[PDB]
Order: C-alpha cells, then structure tokens, then sequence
RNA sequence: UAUGAACUCUUAGAGAAAUUACUUAAUAAACGAAGUGAAUUGAAAUAUCUUAUUAACUUCAGGAAAAGAAAUCAAACGAGAUUCUAUGAUUAGUGUGAACGAAAAUAGAGCAGCCUAUUAAAAUAAGUAAAAUGGCUUUAAAGCUGUUUGAAUAUUGUGGG
RNA sequence: UAGAUGUGCAUAGUUAAACCGAUCAUUAAAAUAAUGAAUAGUGUCUAAAGUUAGACCCGAAGCCUGGUGA
C-alpha cells in the first residue's frame, strides 16, 4: 500500500534533486530537458 | 619437419661505423639481433640501419650482406 | 577572430617537409601556365577530319 | 610520460596533451604560450589510448569467442601487444620515451629510426602517426638538425633558401629578461 | 567558305573534346611546317602519351595515366561519334587496335 | 522598399534557471557517419541459426550527410563514377531445418567530370599487398581485423581481380 | 521522317542432368524387346482463396536495452 513519504519533505531537497541547475550541468540531465522539451512541456523542473 | 613452421625474424640489416670487436670490422655489413642495434649500437652511433635507400647511396646491393664474425678482434 | 581562425586552419605549413613545399610551389605555376589554345589554323585541319569521317 | 631534458635545448618534449609547459627558470614573459599546430586527421573518437602513444594503425578489436561443439558466440575483445620504450632520437640526442606497439617497432626499424619515422610524409604515415606522433614530428623539426637537413633538400630540390625559430626567441627572452 | 565551315564543324564538338586536343594536339592537325619535337604544350612535355603509364626520371617510379582505362574508353566513345577518333593517341581501347589484335593474334 | 524600439532565463563565473554579479558573453529536436550492440520472437522444445550489421547508447558533423569518377563488372561480344526507386528474385546460392539471400542486366529519377581538382591536395604511394593463426563478413572468393611474419615495378605482360 | 527500345507467360517433349528431339529416358553396344510421358494460350474484371506481413478481434506472466528514484 502507498505510504506518506512527503512528510517532513522540505523544497531544498526537491531544488537540488529536480532543479534546472541539476540537469543542466550533467550529461544525463541534459537529456531529460531535451526529452521533455520535445514533449512540449512548460515545467521542465521542479 | 612439415609444411608450416613458426615464423620467426631473421634480424636487422646494419653496416658497422666503429670497428665492434667480436662482431666485426668497421663498414661490414650483417644481420643482427634487433634488440642489440635499437638498445646498444644506434643509440651510441655505432652502426646505422641499411634501408633500400641507403643501398642506393652506397652502390651496393643486397648480396653484400655478410655474416658476424665471433672471432673478430681489434 | 574570424582571421585567428583562419590563421589557425594554416598553422600547419610550418610543419610541412622539402617535398611537400616543392609540390604546393609547383601547383602555383602549373596553374599559372592557363589552358592551352586552339588557333583558327588547327580549327580548320580538325573540321577536315569531321567533314570527311561524317559526309566525304 | 617522464621525458629527459634536451643537451642544448630549452625546449622540452611535448606533454601527450600537446602543452609545452616552460621551467621557472626559463624567462618566458605572459602573453606567450607555445602551440603546436592540430593534428590533420584530429584525434581517434575511440581507443583514446592510442591518442598518448605510436600505435600506427591498431585499435582495440571486437569479435566472438566461438566455442568447440556448439560453436557458441560471446563477445571478446583483441588488444594490441602495446609496450612502452625508450628510442633513441639522433634529432634530439636523447632517449624518448613513449608507448609503442610492436608492429611500430619493426616499422621504426625498417625506416631508419625514430626520427625517419616521424618524418615520413605519406598520407598512411601521417595517419599512423596519430596526435602523439605528430609532436615528436614538430619537436625534432624545431632542432638545428632537422632544420638544415630540410634547408639542405629545399636546394636540391630547386627551392628557395629558407621566419625567427623558437629556440631563438627563447633565446631573446632571456637576454632581455636579465636587462 | 569551306574553310568557315570546317572552323564551325571544329567548334561544334563537345567541350570534352576541344579541351583534350587542345592539350594533346596531334601532329596532323598542327601546322604544315612544324616539328612534333617542339610545339609541345605543357601538358605533352609531361606526358606524351596521357593514355600510357610514364615512369619518371627522378624517382623510378610508374605514373598512372592522365586517363585510366575507363576515361579512354569514354573519348574513344566520344570521338568515334564526332569522327574524331583518328586524332587521339595510341589507346589499347580504339576500335581499330581491338580488332587488329583479335585478328592478328585471335584468341 | 526602408526605418526607431525590442526586457529576463536557457546562454560569462557562481547558484536552489528566469537570481547574483557582469557584459555590446549567445545554436533544440529529427535526419547523417562511425564505434558498441541486445532480447522478446520463429524454428511448434532448444544451443548453430533466426529475430538483426535491428532497437538502443556514445562520439563527431552539415543543411543535408555519406558515397563517388574503377587495382569495377563482364565473358571472348562488350559495358563504363556515386546516390534513390522498381524489375531481375519466394532466383543463383547458403543452411540439418526454420529461414536467410545477391550480382550482371533492364527501366525510371538525376547526370559531371577531374588533379590547373574553381580553392587550392600526389614528386603515383612498403610494415603496404600477401601469408599463417584468432575472429568478423561470407558461398570456400573478395572485403575488415588482433598477434607473428612479409613482395614486385607497367601490355617489351610488373601488380590486383 | 525513320529506326531502335522496354520485365513476363506460352509456342515440344524427355532425363538426375546435358547431348538429343516428335521423340526422349533405363537396358554398361545398339536394336518397336519391354515401361512411362504429346496438342491453346494470354490479359483484364468480379468473387473466393494459398503464402508473407499485426493478418479476424481482445487478453498474460515474463525477457532485453536505455533512463528515474535513498
Ligand atoms: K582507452
Ligand atoms: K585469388
Ligand atoms: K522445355
Ligand atoms: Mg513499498
Ligand atoms: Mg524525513
Ligand atoms: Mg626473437
Ligand atoms: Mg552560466
Ligand atoms: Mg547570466
Ligand atoms: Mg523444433
Ligand atoms: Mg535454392
Ligand atoms: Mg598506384
Ligand atoms: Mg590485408
Ligand atoms: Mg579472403
Ligand atoms: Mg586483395
């Protein structure tokens, strides 16, 4: 069953695991923004 | 004996420039170990290898290359 | 910057050997020489050769 | 690798980055760097091993690993017999080290050592040469021997007599260092 | 009038043609007087024949022809169509030396 | 047909992108080539095989890229670079099978030849051709290749097929 | 104006196959000795079909590659 994992989760972490600045100073990261802009996505982080 | 042996390299083709004893006389050419002329001779100039061009200048041909002579002394 | 650039991209004629400078010179003059040119005298033995091998 | 320092030279032998970093002790002023030019064939996109060292033309090579009775296929790799050495360079007057394979050692034999070798201007040298090779080729062409052998061959070959050469200009930093 | 007419008839070939003998004229189209020794242009000094390999002084070493074997087929093709085909060198590829050897010779 | 203006981030450095701090700082995807390279699946199981020089990943590059003017094919007659489409062809052939699978030639789209390359290159190619061995490709040839060895000089018949 | 040009199928069968041929094959030589095999095709439309493709439709558990997340 699906258990409350978002508790206690804190906006520094989600910056630093899912920002901008974390996916486009790496290889993989580059990737994700490029997969999502194609999609056409407006949120492409956080 | 057979049909196919193990291919092996016979040596280098070089011309004395200082007079090695035990190998022989200066301006002799032979072929010799390659480990001895890129390790002992060419780095001290004593002998030079013997290219196709180096035949030329020196107007001779392949049937000069001699044999080491063992018992050869200064 | 464009021209460092293309100074760059001919950086490497300095390290070019005796041979290869002969045959880049001699590129210069061949080039210079031009085409060779028919004369209206040669025009006319040619079309002699072409009257007579299509009519007689 | 680890290179001697040359008789009477103040330029050292090329780093496998293609930098020529200057001692301290050489009065060098900034706004000077030593370039060499690039490489025409640019760098090898795999096997970036064979970028540091004479290779000639090996690469590392996959293939099957077929077995007895069933001649099953796995993947393996071949590997060139890469050693490193030391050779002799009459240019330069000392011994230069450098990884070579084996099939290059012969090569290097048959053409009349280290320095014939880096000198060759066939398209198939040049590109078994490789960016390593093609700085020891502009190492030994910046020494005094190299230089009048090619001032020797311009002549006969019906080429004008051959502007500063790099080792002068190290030369007047120095003597306009001290004063 | 003629003479007009063989001037058109000559500048009525095909550029590939008129560049070829341009370079490569041979001594019967050239003038009554002259001598095949000189009146060389400067591609006859480097090959008399660009349709044979040549060996140079220098370095011994053999010269591709000016025009591999597929590039002389193509002129003699060319220049069998024009009426021309007289005027080009030897060539293993005209259509009188095929067949004198196949008679000559035979299989 | 001209012309004024046209902010911030992606995109100096740093950072929690659209901030800081500076400054007349600035380039997605798809397509291309090479490198690496599966499995589902089919064979009514399953190893060779097939799936498949596939998907995917990495590197590099341009508006296209790649390839290209025969060390090509043919067969005793001759054709004459490369690329794309169709036929040739459920063919030759390979494989125990399941299946895989050309070329010549033909037709059409385009057509362009050259080295003095309409952008600036060769003194005509040696550790190469080739051999043994381990693999790839494959019909046993040709082609690619690690290791160990290693030629000849042109139809006045030298070299490759 | 004229010439040429552009898949294919059929028109002759027979045998493993060629030579051969209204005959051919086996008979280790051949021979009516014996046995088998000979006469309208081709194109199109309509419809039903075999084969290969998702192949009448829906439905796995699982396997592989690349990414995501402490
Ligand atoms: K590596
Ligand atoms: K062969
Ligand atoms: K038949
Ligand atoms: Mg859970
Ligand atoms: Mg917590
Ligand atoms: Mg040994
Ligand atoms: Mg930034
Ligand atoms: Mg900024
Ligand atoms: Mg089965
Ligand atoms: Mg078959
Ligand atoms: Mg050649
Ligand atoms: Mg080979
Ligand atoms: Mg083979
Ligand atoms: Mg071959």
């Amino acid at each position: 069953g699906p258990r409350p994992t978002m508790s206690g989760a804190t906006r520094l972490v989600q910056k630093r695991r899912h920002g901008f600045l974390s996916r486009v100073k790496t290889k993989n990261g580059q990737k994700t923004l490029k997969r999502r802009l194609a999609k056409g996505r407006l949120r492409l982080s956080a | 004996a057979s049909h196919r042996m193990r291919l092996q390299d016979q040596g280098v083709v070089v011309r004395l420039l200082e007079d090695i004893p035990k190998f022989g006389r200066k301006h002799a050419i032979f072929r010799i170990e390659r480990g001895r002329m890129r390790n002992e001779w060419f780095p001290k100039n004593k002998a030079e290898y013997m290219t196709p061009a180096r035949f030329q200048e020196l107007g001779l041909t392949r049937d000069a290359i001699g044999e080491v002579d063992r018992s050869f002394v200064i | 910057e464009e021209q460092e650039k293309e100074a760059k991209k001919s950086a490497a004629k300095a390290m070019l050997t005796p041979v290869q400078e002969y045959n880049r010179k001699q590129r210069e003059l061949r080039r210079a020489r031009g085409q060779p040119a028919l004369t209206e005298e040669m025009l006319a033995k040619i079309g002699e050769v072409v009257a007579r091998n299509k009519l007689g | 690798y680890h290179q001697p320092r040359v008789p009477s030279s103040a330029i050292p032998i090329p780093n496998v980055s293609g930098r020529v970093p200057l001692p301290d002790s050489t009065p060098v002023p900034e706004d000077f760097k030593i370039e060499i030019p690039s490489y025409p064939y640019g760098p090898r996109r795999v096997y970036h091993q064979s970028n540091t060292g004479l290779y000639g033309s090996a690469l590392i090579r996959f293939g099957n690993n077929v077995s007895k009775r069933n001649e099953i296929k796995t993947r393996r790799k071949w590997r060139p017999n890469v050693q490193q050495k030391r050779l002799w360079s009459k240019s330069l007057g000392v011994f230069v080290r450098t990884r070579v394979t084996t099939r290059v050692l012969r090569t290097i034999d048959k053409v009349g050592g280290l320095d014939e070798y880096l000198l060759g201007h066939k398209a198939a040298r040049v590109k078994e040469l490789g960016p390593w090779g093609w700085m020891l080729r502009w190492r030994i062409m910046q020494t005094p021997e190299i230089r009048e052998r090619f001032a020797k061959e311009r002549e006969a070959l019906g080429l004008p007599p051959r502007e500063k050469s790099l080792e002068e200009q190290l030369r007047e930093f120095q003597v306009a260092g001290i004063q | 009038a003629t003479v007009k007419q063989h001037v058109q008839l000559a500048l009525s070939l095909p550029p590939r043609l008129r560049t070829f003998l341009a370079r490569y004229p041979p001594a019967s189209i050239l003038p009554a007087g002259a001598d095949p020794e000189t009146h060389k242009t400067p591609y006859q000094e480097e090959s008399p024949n660009p349709f044979m390999p040549t060996k140079h002084p220098i370095t011994g070493k053999w010269h591709n022809p000016k025009y591999s074997l597929r590039r002389q087929a193509e002129l003699v093709k060319l220049a069998q169509e024009h009426g021309v085909e007289e005027l080009l060198p030897f060539t293993r590829k005209l259509n009188e030396e095929k067949l004198r050897k196949r008679v000559e010779l035979g299989l």
